[PDB]
């Protein structure tokens, strides 16, 4: 339900210096960068599809998969004797 | 006064005379010399409709 | 429970603001009821000076 | 200026055959001498003439590497080339600050990235003894990395202004500055630069573990995957990079490395491989002077949504599957599995 | 006024003050004037994507020709390299053959795509010159 | 992403609409050294007194706010708005709302007297440039001149 | 008591310590928290090294 | 080892002087979002793994493998 954030009136009350990162943020950050990075190399803004993010998304992958095969292979070398 | 204004063009633009200080009034004000002008109401004395 | 978490800190700041807002409201009242009722100690300057006799009947 | 840039080219040559040849101590001297005034005189003249300075910058790319990776004594082997990327490395980057876009930024910026690379993969190499295959591995996953993250990282090297994201509760994001949105097209301009030369160091890079990985005769054929992926990968990324010169690099390395797989092969005794790698480099020629006498082939319009998708999917693929194979071709999983 | 071929005279000035003498050809030329004012743009994205175009010609297909065009002329030339290279090395008859098939088939194709490119042909007729030259 | 094409297509309608302004400008208000080439053609004296600009005197170019209002649909009272694309709003509404050294001018009709205060060659200037652009475009039948000098 | 009780009381205690600590109290994130299940995730990896060395015991010679 | 700690002492204070000759990296209000957060990061996985090396130093792990 509640949402809002009303506008303060007092002039003696306390002001909130020293902001952090909220999820929100970095997201929107993380965001507006791949918009940014998508409207350089192609001449994309609209990011009905981000195939950087893909790219990026499938080197991932691999390292996944590595890190993976090799704890993998690793309990496999201590149990099996 | 914004019936009246007081404009002070010294700096290459003109300035406005609003309460407190000067406001900009614009950022490049043309100006012409006297012989352009003149060659402009040359060209226009030909003409007439009065 | 996340969510009813995010809520509730959603409300409380808007309620913190609130708070604050009200208060101001309330400290402007309160100087405003002792610009026009001060202490007796200080009647004795009121004399002779443009809030002398300041009341009118619209006030 | 050609004249000098010709004097700078063939005395630095000169210079290092006699210094490997002879081996006086006359080479280092008389290279240094050169580079020293090359770098100086690009400096200097950055204030009265903008191209030429640009120019003598680039050059002093040979001169100075000439030097470094020979100021190490004794023989040649890791450290020297760990001397040499990194002063290559560091008179890129010093060059590249200080003047606007004039696409010798594009240059400066693959030159100082392949430099960066190279360099720490010289300091793997000297650090500790790691075999050939381990180096073209590290090169090949380099290059890679580099490729792949080569947008936005142009883009924050551009120095754009940084995204403002206002959190709830703090005050109003006040607009910027004029001036920096007046100076934007300067820092799009240097960003595209920036794009194209780091794309350009990617290619190089992996060209380089490609030839490290399959020059030699007892080769795995994990490596020959290894390189073709690659390869295929760099084909296929072009078809994201929407403009001209990024694309055009993309292409041609897999020409690039058709080329030099074949010098390599002719630099050792594998001749018959040599022939094979000119019928490979022809049938590359071949698909290029096919793809421009039918220009309703290489568009994508001729092609339907799924094999459109397909080609995404391999190319997923294959930028996926490169690193995992890259750990079974050095000895990773072996190790690991006899631990 | 303008000189030809130059900046256009000033109108204040008198044109004797403006060096200029009997003879001289002079153009009527548009008094210059600089941009209106540059796009100004507050999305850095959509900053991106405008200000590339005014230097970014799109890949299409005469990009696609023109490195064709590069990667045969490279084709041609490295295999003569190697042509010849191997029958120094080897002789074994095989870099010759290699090498001269190049020549022919490069010496017919540069009279071949004659009319439909002038560039392409000329381009190739000059880079004959190394296969010819090694096979003979 | 939605809300960020949707504010690029926003962005570009409002660039046609200030480019249409400052044409409109530029047509009614031209540079002073083109004020030579008016007299004789078909915009000798071209305004009368159901026009926009009749009696309105170019003085230079200025930031102009955009004549047509540019302004958010209701429900931003107090409701808090996604970050990015408030962000992006609120970069939008602050540059495009004014257009970029547009022509502007003094509207004579609705002045009655001016002092000009400044140095008297620039002075003398500006009031030349003025009464040029005034008499170069109206007729003497709607307008007129006077003036009283030292010399 | 409820789900709801707890979590309510357990959220103003934890804002609360927002509130001497930080000096905010928006609640946006909430990094006291975030350290304190830091050390405690901490012990947790203990906990299932501790359990999962005993199996590995259990099943070696 | 009381000359290299003398040497990390020195590093630290240079480290100190830093920040406080140059006030814009003095405060992480002028540092990129994704910079904030990788701090973060670091200082949560830090004090996470902190106390499994902490009973790795001590003859816990070895206590129940020999148990």
């Amino acid at each position: 339900f509640s949402s809002r954030t009303p506008v303060n009136e007092n002039p003696d009350g306390v002001q909130y210096r020293r902001g952090f990162v909220t999820r929100h943020q970095v997201s929107g950050w993380r965001f507006v960068m791949r918009r940014i990075a998508s409207g350089v190399a192609l001449h994309d803004t609209r990011m009905l599809v981000d195939p950087l993010r893909t790219q990026s998304r499938a080197v991932l992958t691999g390292a996944l998969i590595l890190v993976t095969g090799l704890v993998g292979c690793f309990i496999f070398s201590l149990f099996r004797p | 006064d914004p019936e009246r204004p007081i404009l002070r063009v010294a700096d290459g633009r003109i300035e406005r005379w609003q309460v407190g200080g000067w406001q900009p009034c614009v950022d490049v004000a043309d100006a012409m010399s006297a012989a352009e002008a003149a060659h402009i109401a040359r060209r226009l004395s030909r003409w007439d409709s009065n | 429970t996340e969510e009813v978490d995010a809520e509730r800190a959603d409300y409380l700041r808007y309620l913190s603001v609130v708070r604050d807002n009200v208060r101001a409201h309330a400290a402007e009242q309160r100087a405003a009821l002792e610009w026009s009722h001060p202490e007796p100690e200080v009647l004795a300057t009121i004399p002779g000076t443009r809030r002398q006799w300041e009341r009118d009947p619209r006030d | 200026a050609l004249a000098l840039i010709g004097l700078i080219l063939v005395g630095t040559g000169l210079s290092v055959a006699h210094r490997v040849i002879t081996g006086d101590l006359l080479g280092q001297f008389i290279v240094s001498g050169i580079a020293l005034a090359t770098v100086i005189a690009a400096l200097a003249v950055r204030n009265r003439s903008a191209v030429l300075a640009t120019s003598l910058a680039v050059t002093a790319l040979v001169p100075v590497a000439a030097a470094f990776a020979l100021g190490v004594p004794g023989d040649f082997g890791a450290p020297n080339v760990l001397l040499a990327a990194a002063g290559v490395a560091a008179w890129s980057l010093i060059s590249m600050a200080g003047s606007p876009d004039d696409r010798g930024i594009a240059v400066f910026t693959a030159t100082a990235v392949t430099g960066v690379g190279v360099l720490l993969v010289a300091g793997a190499a000297s650090l500790w003894v790691i075999s050939s295959d381990v180096i073209g591995c590290a090169l090949v996953l380099l290059g890679l990395i580099v490729t792949v993250q080569a947008a936005q990282l142009s883009a924050m090297w551009a120095r754009f202004p940084l995204p403002v994201i206002p959190a709830p509760g703090d005050p109003t994001p006040a607009a910027r500055p004029l001036s920096v949105l007046a100076d934007l097209p300067r820092r799009v301009r240097v960003s595209q630069a920036h794009q194209t030369g780091v794309i350009a160091a990617g290619v190089l890079l992996g060209v380089a573990g490609s030839v490290a990985l399959v020059s030699s005769a007892n080769a795995s054929p994990w490596a020959w995957y290894i390189v073709v992926a690659a390869a295929a990968g760099a084909a296929l990324r072009a078809r994201v990079w929407d403009s001209a010169a990024c694309k055009a690099w993309l292409l041609g390395h897999s020409y690039l490395l058709a080329v030099a797989l074949l010098v390599a092969f002719v630099i050792g005794d594998r001749y018959q491989a040599a022939l094979w790698a000119l019928a490979a480099l022809a049938v590359l020629v071949l698909v290029w002077i096919v793809a421009a006498l039918n220009p309703k082939i290489a568009s994508p319009d001729t092609y339907s949504l799924p094999m459109r998708r397909m080609v995404g999917f391999l190319a997923t693929g294959l930028d996926a599957s490169l690193i995992p194979v890259m750990a079974l071709l050095v000895g990773l999983f072996s190790l690991v599995l006899d631990r | 006024l303008a000189p030809i071929g130059g900046a256009p005279f000033s109108l204040d000035a008198t044109l004797d003050t403006v060096g200029v003498v009997d003879g001289d050809l002079l153009a009527l030329q548009a008094v210059p004037s600089g941009p209106p004012a540059p796009r100004i743009v507050e999305d850095i994205a959509d900053a991106a994507v405008i200000f590339s175009e005014a230097r970014r010609r799109q890949w299409g297909p005469t990009h696609i020709a023109r490195g064709a065009a590069l990667a045969l002329i490279g084709l041609i030339l490295v295999g003569t390299g190697l042509s010849v290279a191997h029958r120094v090395i080897t002789g074994d008859l095989l870099g010759q053959f290699i090498v001269s098939g190049i020549a022919l088939a490069t010496v017919i194709a540069a009279l071949a795509v004659r009319n439909r490119s002038a560039v392409l042909a000329t381009s190739l007729a000059v880079t004959a010159l190394v296969p010819v030259a090694a096979a003979f | 992403a939605d809300y960020l094409r949707y504010l690029s297509v926003v962005r570009d309608n409002v660039r046609a609409h200030a480019a249409e302004q400052r044409a409109a400008l530029e047509w009614s208000h031209p540079e002073p050294e083109v004020l030579a080439t008016i007299p004789g053609t078909r915009r000798q004296w071209e305004r009368d007194p159901r026009d926009r600009d009749f009696l309105v005197l170019r003085a230079g170019r200025h930031d102009v706010p955009l004549d047509a209002a540019l302004k958010v649909k209701d429900t931003a009272d107090e409701i808090d708005l996604e970050p990015v694309a408030h962000s992006a709003l609120r970069g939008l509404l602050d540059v495009q709302r004014t257009v970029r050294d547009a022509p502007t001018g003094l509207d004579v009709a609705k002045l009655a007297r001016i002092t000009v205060i400044g140095e008297a060659d620039e002075a003398r200037a500006a009031i030349r440039a003025w009464i040029a652009q005034a008499v170069t475009w109206h007729d003497p039948t709607m307008l007129g001149v006077a003036l009283a000098a030292p010399d």
